[PDB]
């Protein structure tokens, strides 16, 4: 009983830490990908801006 | 604040206790029993009805029946014997001093919500009560306000998209398959192997087997092949009267019915199909968070290896730019009760209760004004 | 002993799983941080080009 | 003269027949059936697929699938089996002798117009064909060349302002709610009452119920109140295996979703608002004929008491100096098909058909030169 | 000196900021939202209404509406919520410290000029204010005192000839057709291709698409032919929930309606035509500056390749001895706001503001004495 009980406390300790890590893993994925979407967005804008710059250079 | 009794209306395990605690105080079988014959015991006092661990241990004298079948209350008189056992035997407290929180499936019948409400105020004399969807509590227990829950409970499976508060009432999807019919199915397919079972006293061991030995395969054809090509997909179980039985491919076949309801003559779509068909009803700017946060809930989701299977299945259905993740809580069997235990402890929630005064002013109809 | 042993199997699998979850956290951290640096970077690029385009546009 | 087949592509009943008739000669289910298992029957031969009343009666070993969902052809292979059934089983005639008129929704997808055109000509070898918007034909069946048609068909709703035989391409309005999702909605709200229907074998009885027992209320709050204050807004229905069920407020609630789309999570405006928002895009010189010729078309408009409701709603939106009246044909469910028979039998229309020679010389896009 | 707020009242994006800047400091959607629930959000601080990025992000518990349509304030109560968001949330300053400059359409209704004057002064308690025509400010941002502005917003298009900072009140031309209409049109013509969009959550992605992918063709028939002869006039767009859609000829067709209003049932003449019909009302000695100083302005003019098209079109209507030349500012989308910043920071303009005392004497009508 004493051995099971000491395994259960430890297993419950590890479990408690686990859900903190899973919430923090989820928020780490969500932020990584949101930044990646925003990074892509900024890349489409530089790419347009360049082209307008290259069209403007021929005009200039 | 007043201590709220949180009762999980589970179709195979009742879960019960006080609010403000991290885990349930009582976890016992959803069973009620009555004598098989006139005259029932000698040398000790006879009883007209039996419940829980007393019914599970003193079993042979009893016609056992189940108060909740298929996620629905099927006999009021047995649901009252669970609740009388819960307050006075299990927690040993007066319910007339405590608010009560009841768990429910989505789309719960109005007549059933009313008969439960009425029983609480007139059989058990409660000062206050509330009723809440299983998935909403499981999501709140997880530390979240937005996501879709695959609540594969004891008696039914539901798909429940939720955003910044309540579930989306038009988008919810149902399947009449979970842990209840899984036992009856397991028992059929064992008879087919030649381990015939007939007694409901055998069915409850088959139930235990199912909970211990079933596992969700990641690939159904490849595991099926493995079992056909080798006997390494079989685990022994020694029955409680000796006799070593061998449980084969039935381990993964039993739960396979969740993905392919045509295995048991049903017309319905599977748990992954009804997940996708639910999220596709949601608004596009919230589809992002719903696809990203697919949450598992209920007893039927505690089979190992389920996440890799569900991750697969949903990515195959849904397009590859809402970035899917399965969220599986550490103790996802209990997250409904834990969510009720957390929610009922908050100072913001004490305005939500149905009071005895509102029941005196409006009758059983009050639950459809106060619940969401 | 049986009750202790089965509990241990699931917790030990949970442990093997935590270790993957932990590697996965690390990998999210590295991606998230990296992508926010790429965004900060790309904003400084987009800003230089835009300031540069603006000075030309003004000469135009 | 050549006898045309007029085939209404209806979302729940196919309506089909020969031109020169003022009524359809076949009215059968828009359903296709496919086997659940190999070795389908003993001592009786086999078929690989089933259609209409054969699929409805041989159902015990079939999955059902559909040609048309949401007014949109969703599976070419089932639309073909409906067509194969139509010519060879139902009318028992060679289609290659008979020019074909196909009905379509307003703004029906162009890749769909071309796949239908191609499929008719290559497989069925039709001598000529045409494609026509449903609502335009219902106006001709109302004896009229200018008017606005509500085509609330068997499974899609449109408001269609038609001027001298042309539907105005800027002023058409669409709603993804009609006789299809009305069944699915009815079924949800019955489950809420505690008459849980989960089987697709139950859904088709719920469909029949809907057609028989639904009625459009003249005042939604007053009828709702009446049902809350008295049980006189309930009609019994005896299911086909005994068991008397009672259908309550669901009768008027089901169709209520057409006036208030927010009840099922849709962002759309109601059938009345989309009438006003259509006519306000039309020219003042034609408003005088459009408002006077408000014409009701389609299966969903055959609920009793619709006209008084529609009369109300549109007078409340549109100003009180127009000739506001609602025109409801005697058999408005068929007015598309009847208008197709009228159009196909005009002496001036016979130049409009796509011939087999024009299909051979110009290919499938000929529909976008001969039709609009 | 007193820092002016220049607030450009756009029909799709609000552009706002402080004067003495040559660029807006706040840009946000012209959207206002209110709860789906019978009250405030669960467990959080009370708000009755929501705006901009808060309304866009909280959308799953909101119904959304637009405060401004076609250059006209269509609800006062929501234009007020844009203003409340502008001062207190986005710039985080007291408006009562800062004089206000408001943008308007040419011929903006007088009852509207007054309700705007009144609402600014009574509720916000502004110390002083002015109201100014969009095109007049865009000419100052073009570095020129005499010329003509083609101003095409997110909802209306005007041609406005100006001499030394005064718009010529007989020569102005208007066309309701621009960026608001353009989205609704784009959405129609995509349904026609078979990419049906029916939900307003899709309409805002269709809006974004339009801004990114539309381009003005130099020759409408030649580009149309190119798309009919080859699929090289198509650009892919990946929707937010995955699913790659292909946008075809709709790219140039959408804005084509600006040159040919008959495409959408309007009796009006095209934007180039109304340029020509505007300048020919003016004196011959000033026509030289008007034809030479054709300025493009507003959000709809930011489609690439517009200048070569407009150069063409105007030279074809106009005699070949007026000098013809298109002026397209570097950031023409903001030129109204930039011109407002310039005007509000001139030393001689500080005498022109409406004071709080003149409002107290003459009521909201003072705008028709101080403004033009």
């Amino acid at each position: 009983k004493h051995i099971a009980e000491d395994a259960d406390r430890k297993y419950e300790e590890v479990a408690r830490k686990l859900v903190i890590i899973e919430s923090d893993l989820e928020r780490a994925e969500e932020r990584a990908e949101l930044s990646e979407g925003k990074c892509a967005e900024l890349e489409e804008e530089l790419k347009t801006v360049t082209n307008n710059l290259k069209s403007l250079e021929a005009q200039a | 604040e007043t201590t709220a009794l949180v009762c999980d209306n589970g179709s195979g395990l009742v879960k019960a206790g006080f609010a403000g605690d991290d885990a349930p105080r009582a976890v016992f079988p959803s069973i009620v029993g009555r004598p098989r014959h006139q005259g029932v015991m000698v040398g000790m006092g006879q009883k007209d009805s039996y419940v829980g661990d007393e019914a599970q241990s003193k079993r042979g004298i009893l016609t056992l029946k189940y108060p909740i079948e298929h996620g629905i209350i099927t006999n009021w008189d047995d649901m009252e014997k669970i609740w009388h056992h819960t307050f006075y035997n299990e927690l040993r407290v007066a319910p007339e001093e405590h608010p009560t929180l009841l768990t429910e499936a989505p789309l719960n019948p109005k007549a059933n919500r009313e008969k439960m409400t009425q029983i609480m105020f007139e059989t058990f004399n409660v000062p206050a009560m509330y009723v809440a969807i299983q998935a909403v509590l499981s999501l709140y227990a997880s530390g979240r306000t937005t996501g879709i829950v695959l609540d594969s409970g004891d008696g039914v499976t539901h798909n429940v998209p939720i955003y910044e508060g309540y579930a989306l009432p038009h988008a919810i999807m149902r399947l009449d398959l979970a842990g209840r019919d899984l036992t009856d199915y397991l028992m059929k397919i064992l008879t087919e192997r030649g381990y015939s079972f007939v007694t409901t006293a055998e069915r409850e061991i088959v139930r235990d087997i199912k909970e211990k030995l079933c596992y969700v395969a990641l690939d159904f054809e490849n595991e099926m092949a493995t079992a056909a090509s080798s006997s390494s997909l079989e685990k022994s179980y020694e029955l409680p009267d000796g006799q070593v039985i061998t449980i084969g491919n039935e381990r993964f076949r039993c739960p396979e019915t969740l993905f392919q309801p045509s295995f048991i003559g049903m017309e319905s779509a599977g748990i992954h199909e009804t997940t996708y068909n639910s999220i596709m009803k949601c608004d596009i700017d919230i589809r992002k968070d719903l696809y990203a946060n697919n949450v598992l809930s209920g007893g039927t989701t505690m089979y190992p290896g389920i996440a890799d299977r569900m991750q697969k299945e949903i990515t195959a259905l849904a397009p590859s730019t809402m970035k899917i993740k399965i969220i599986a809580p550490p103790e996802r069997k209990y997250s409904v009760w834990i969510g009720g235990s957390i929610l009922a402890s908050l100072s913001t929630f004490q305005q939500m209760w149905i009071s005895k005064q509102e029941y005196d002013e409006a009758g059983p109809s009050i639950v459809h004004r106060k619940c969401f």
